[PDB]
RNA sequence: UAUGCCAGCUGGUGGAUUGCUCGGCUCAGGCGCUGAUGAAGGACGUGCCAAGCUGCGAUAAGCUGUGGGGAGCCGCACGGAGGCGAAGAACCACAGAUUUCCGAAUGAGAAUCUCUAACAAUUGCUUCGCGCAAUGAGGAACCCCGAGAACUGAAACAUCUCAGUAUCGGGAGGAACAGAAAACGCAACGUGAUGUCGUUAGUAACCGCGAGUGAACGCGAUACAGCCCAAACCGAAGCCCUCACGGGCAAUGUGGUGUCAGGGCUACCUCUCAUCAGCCGACCGUCUUCACGAAGUCUCUUGGAAUAGAGCGUGAUACAGGGUGACAACCCCGUACUGAAGACCAGUACGCUGUGCGGUAGUGCCAGAGUAGCGGGGGUUGGAUAUCCCUCGCGAAUAACGCAGGCAUCGACUGCGAAGGCUAAACACAACCUGAGACCGAUAGUGAACAAGUAGUGUGAACGAACGCUGCAAAGUACCCUCAGAAGGGAGGCGAAAUAGAGCAUGAAAUCAGUUGGCGAUCGAGCGACAGGGCAUACAAGGUCCCUUGACGAAUGA
RNA sequence: UGUAUGGCAAGUCUAACCGGAGUAUCCGGGGAGGCACAGGGAAACCGACAUGGCCGCAGGGCUUGCCCGAGGGCCGCCGU
């Protein structure tokens, strides 16, 4: 198919063949795989202390007393599952393996998939984004790799009709539960993927929900963010070639 | 519960042309897909050379490899081939996709089934 | 809904009587405990059965059928193409860490094939002459005497 | 440090001279131009308008800043006890504006007119 | 209807629940020795008022200097009195001063004190004098060298297993140990110090051949690095202390040469950039800390309070996180960007100085003994005949010789020189610093979010808790009445709220006081389920229900 | 050792580790090695049906009981 190329001011700059992996089929089950196995690599292993509940030299009584053979010290019950300041029966552990594997043709079939989820206009409106087009992905100058104002970023995706979705990631939610406590308080919505090739867009980064990357390691999770795919995303004419041969 | 997308769409779109239409093998076709994996074909090209003819089209309710040859100018219709398979069965006969072979042939006929 | 999560409620998990999963005596002893006595069943046989040859004086062939190579013939066309010639030595895969190369006689040889390798077994002679070619020995495969 | 439970925690637990920090308030148009700053230290002679709580637009003298407890008391800005005494209403330094400074020391003004230096 | 039963209402009791997190738990990166110059630890002191904690040491919550910092300050701890700071205090960084007693504890003794100069004790050097030095003890684990169980498994049990584990003795470091082949033995025309990681492999091997136990070579990686003696031939040409003088050492050999690409001696060829010694001495990176750092605190409504809703506007290489009277990029700290410093890498790399690499021929000059090896007895190992070690006895050769290549002997072949020695880097741990989290969230998570190893128990070894939350702001309740009264009570005051009033957010159940509805002093006990009556009921969140008659009308059926 | 799903398929998967980077995620590299691709025999050693026959399910065909009949079943034959 073919690709409407874009200069910095939205207006049309001639247009080239759009690559054979956006016509690869849409398969969201082999990418909410990847996904759930890149989201799982990243978690740390966690577990209670070996000795937590065990540090008493408590003994049971036995027979005798009218009590239940509870090893008690001091006349307080301890170490046992089923006793206040007693060990965790069956803990969270260390030693568990908590990364999941996945096959090389397998995770890389679901980068072509997302990349093809990508070039779908009503897949990537029925994720959520909130834009004005009919041809899908934006696709832009590499003259875009020089810009280095924020606000001028914001221009173009305005004479794109491609900003409505940063006004939709411009709301954080407060998360319900006791995330807060551990620095989880925030959540905003994912919106717009930059795709470069020298280096990630300094200029886009801090917009409202959007993502900056490179062609050379764009994953599935920038693609298809939470295993979602269609993402309202925008190439570098040299970008959108180099994702070719991924 | 199959979670792959596209085979529960062939599987769909091939009990509608064994309904609709006078096919008797489409939909018996999706019976062994439905079943597990495991009971699914995984046909070499050595036994579509033996047992396959001229003008009858090979269904396969399975996936089709290249271990051995293919002289036979055969028609071959899986759910998948492996890319060497592919290129063998092209270069003396045509590998076509079940979903195809539905649109080509919704009636099922002069059809042979191969596993 | 899994097995496991199905449980909570039903007192045994599933282990019948309560006074049923306690220790290893549930089990019949720890391990493979009474092969010989209470648990003989489908346990091999008690004693000791032939010798082992010391491991550097043990010789490892690499095995190919005139099948395999009579198959791939015109996809081997990175070889010579003679009156077709096939230096077995360079088609066979884990041939580096072997003793030496042998093409067996299983299936048909449907070409001329003029086959080069250390051994060769006698239905992999008959095979390849009576469908018109020759077998020729290397000079690690003058063994033979 | 991202985590929360740090952040309270180095704010609570900062040296005196790290204090200064957590008693800085906006300045207003005329002498954030004047200065090229946009806040200062609140000093115990600077004039303040309060912008956020119950007296918010309430005008008035510096008259104490506690480092310690990290609030400011502002002339005027009090509470009336239960034996008619008037007490300073302690206030964040957040919720308030700079209208006026006090120059006397020579440091402080060489600061805030300094482009390489904060104040 | 008394005693009383069931449910509820108001108020308690209690402290669950929900929300909150100054604490934990776990992972990761960095860093890493202290001590006779008396450590670590402990005791007792030290404040205006001072019990606990923290600090500090008779100069006692501190003294001095340099740098930073800045108008405030006088720790935890918000009192009173008083004081200090522009003579630049507080506070932070580095450096220095002081630094009681016990403590390895060292003059001697001793439950932290005492008695009449002290390296006690053991050593090396030695002016043979404690003159100069060393050792001792501590440290979370890691590391190295020794001693070495049992429960248990084998469904008993002895070999075996648990296990060279627990525990004990000795010892070093910031890492330890190992280490430049008398190697390997994919047997080769091959590899080439050592650790470690992945694999080889649950393979070979062991084993009441039961249960069980269990390598290696090689390969792929990480990181790389190779050298010094003894002797031959030289023979005082030498080393140590001292400013020097002078002393001490040393022919029982200091020093030169040399170290399997064998060397030495003799004879020549050529030449060095190897090696060893020494000088100089980083970049980058990484960890930590710091400086700087954009943009609204505008309108209306609600509110005790905008950080809420609606409206208008702004930054962004910064929309990580926190604070702020409610949901904050633009109010405050920060955050991106840029830059600074220290520490580690590392006294390493590079560079330099010096030395001199090597080759030919001749020469039986030299080349580590209770050793190699054999035997008796044991332990250990996968090590089987073929592991490693201990013990008793015996015991060789001299490179023209010797050892190894998984049974012994002899020959061949291939490999390699033991009985002297050193050695960077890559790897272990987590005390210390920082960072992180699908971990826990106050009966959890550490024993410990609180006075926590605290209170407390035991002669002692040792054992060992519980206790988090007023409010936006103390505005922490003046005055009056009552009372034996700083009690308590009443009235009153503050605040949005006192049913937020002090272990004071919320405030469950068990349960208690008062009270409402139903039952109740002639009557029977799994406390109910399902039917149907009485009595009782504010709204809301349910709106149906009764009777005449009429239509329909299964099985059944006068 | 089964099973369900998914990728690749006469093959398949990387391990330690290397490079990159948005730096525990992630992209690229890494096939050492494992399992599969032939078995039988203690060992020495030797080394197989890419189909020859008959039934016949599903399915296809025809002129509507007659054919073709994968898989399956019963035999042959082959390696040791
Ligand atoms: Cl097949
Ligand atoms: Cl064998
Ligand atoms: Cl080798
Ligand atoms: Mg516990
Ligand atoms: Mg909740
Ligand atoms: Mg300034
Ligand atoms: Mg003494
Ligand atoms: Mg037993
Ligand atoms: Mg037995
Ligand atoms: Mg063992
Ligand atoms: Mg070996
Ligand atoms: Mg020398
Ligand atoms: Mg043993
Ligand atoms: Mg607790
Ligand atoms: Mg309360
Ligand atoms: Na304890
Ligand atoms: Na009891
Ligand atoms: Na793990
Ligand atoms: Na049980
Ligand atoms: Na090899
Ligand atoms: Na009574
Ligand atoms: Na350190
Ligand atoms: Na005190
Ligand atoms: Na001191
Ligand atoms: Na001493
Ligand atoms: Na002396
Ligand atoms: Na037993
Ligand atoms: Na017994
Ligand atoms: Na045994
Ligand atoms: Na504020
Ligand atoms: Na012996
Ligand atoms: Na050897
Ligand atoms: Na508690
Ligand atoms: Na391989
Ligand atoms: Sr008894
Ligand atoms: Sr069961
Ligand atoms: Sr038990
Ligand atoms: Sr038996
Ligand atoms: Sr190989
Ligand atoms: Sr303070
Ligand atoms: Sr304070
Ligand atoms: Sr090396
Ligand atoms: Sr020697
Ligand atoms: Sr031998
Ligand atoms: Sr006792
Ligand atoms: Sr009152
Ligand atoms: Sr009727
Ligand atoms: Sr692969």
């Amino acid at each position: 198919m073919q690709a409407t190329i874009y200069d910095l001011d939205g207006n049309t700059d001639g247009e080239v063949d759009l690559p054979d992996v956006f016509e690869t089929p849409v398969r969201s089950d082999l990418i909410g795989k990847a996904v759930r196995a890149a989201q799982a690599n990243r978690k740390q292993d966690y577990g209670s202390d070996e000795y937590a509940g065990l540090r008493t030299p408590a003994e049971s009584f036995g027979s005798g007393r009218g009590q239940a053979h509870v090893p008690k010290q001091d006349g307080r019950a301890r170490r046992v599952p089923q006793a206040v300041k007693g060990r965790s029966a069956h803990p969270p552990k260390t030693e568990k393996d908590r990364s999941l594997d996945l096959n090389d043709k397998e995770r890389q079939l679901a980068v072509r998939s997302a990349l093809a989820a990508t070039a779908d206009a009503d897949l990537v409106a029925d994720r959520g984004h909130e834009f004005d087009r009919d041809e899908v992905p934006v696709v832009v100058s590499d003259d875009f790799e020089d810009l280095v104002k924020t606000q001028e970023v914001v221009s173009l995706l305005e004479a794109l009709d491609v900003h409505a979705d940063i006004d939709r990631a411009d709301e954080t939610k407060i998360k319900a539960g006791q995330g807060s406590a551990r620095g989880r308080k925030y959540r905003r919505p994912a919106s717009i993927l930059f795709v470069t090739s020298d280096e990630p867009s300094t200029a886009a980064r801090n917009l409202a929900g959007a993502d900056v990357a490179t062609a050379s390691e764009v994953n599935t999770e920038d693609l298809a963010p939470g295993g979602a795919p269609g993402r309202l995303t925008v190439f570098t004419e040299s970008a959108l070639a180099e994702v070719a041969e991924r | 519960s199959k979670t792959n997308p596209r085979l529960s769409s062939l599987i769909a779109d091939l009990k509608s042309a064994a309904r609709s239409s006078g096919g008797a093998v489409w939909g018996d076709v999706a019976e062994r897909l439905e079943k597990p994996r495991r009971t699914h074909a995984e046909v070499n090209l050595g036994r579509i050379e033996r047992y396959a003819q001229e003008d009858e089209t090979v269904v396969v309710p399975g996936k089709v490899l290249g271990s051995g040859v293919l002289q036979k100018d055969v028609t071959v219709a899986a759910v998948d081939f492996s890319g060497t398979a592919e290129t063998k069965i092209d270069q003396v006969g045509e590998a076509v996709s079940l979903e195809q072979a539905i649109e080509n042939n919704p009636e099922g006929s002069h059809v042979r089934v191969i596993r | 809904t899994s097995k496991k999560k199905r449980q909570r409620g039903s007192r045994t998990h599933g282990g019948g009587s309560h006074k049923n999963r306690r220790g290893a005596g549930h089990r019949g002893g720890r391990g493979d405990a009474g092969r010989d006595k209470h648990e003989f069943h489908n346990h091999e046989p008690l004693g000791k059965s032939g010798f082992k040859r010391p491991q550097k004086v043990q010789e490892e062939a690499a095995t190919i059928d005139v099948r395999e190579i009579d198959e791939n013939v015109t996809l081997l066309a990175a070889d010579d193409v003679a009156e077709f010639r096939v230096d077995v030595r360079d088609v066979v895969e884990e041939a580096d860490d072997a003793d030496y190369v042998k093409v067996l006689g299983a299936g048909q040889v449907r070409h001329e094939l003029t086959l080069i390798a250390d051994d060769f077994s006698e239905g992999a002679r008959e095979k390849v002459e009576g469908a018109g070619g020759s077998v020729e020995l290397t000079d690690l495969g003058e063994e033979r005497q | 440090s991202k985590q929360p439970d740090k952040q309270r925690k180095s704010q609570r637990r900062a040296p005196l001279h790290e204090r200064h920090k957590q008693v800085r308030a906006t300045l207003s148009a005329d002498l954030r131009e004047e200065y090229g700053q946009r806040n200062v230290r609140v000093n115990a002679g600077d004039t303040v308008e309060v912008l956020r709580g119950d007296f918010a637009g309430e005008e008035g003298e510096v008259i104490n800043v506690d480092l310690d407890k990290a609030v400011i008391h502002v002339e005027d800005v009090t509470l009336e006890k239960t034996d008619g005494e008037e007490v300073p209403r302690p206030l964040d330094t957040s919720n308030v504006r700079v209208t006026d400074l006090d120059l006397e020391d020579e440091k402080r003004e060489a600061r805030l007119e300094s482009e390489d230096d904060s104040a």
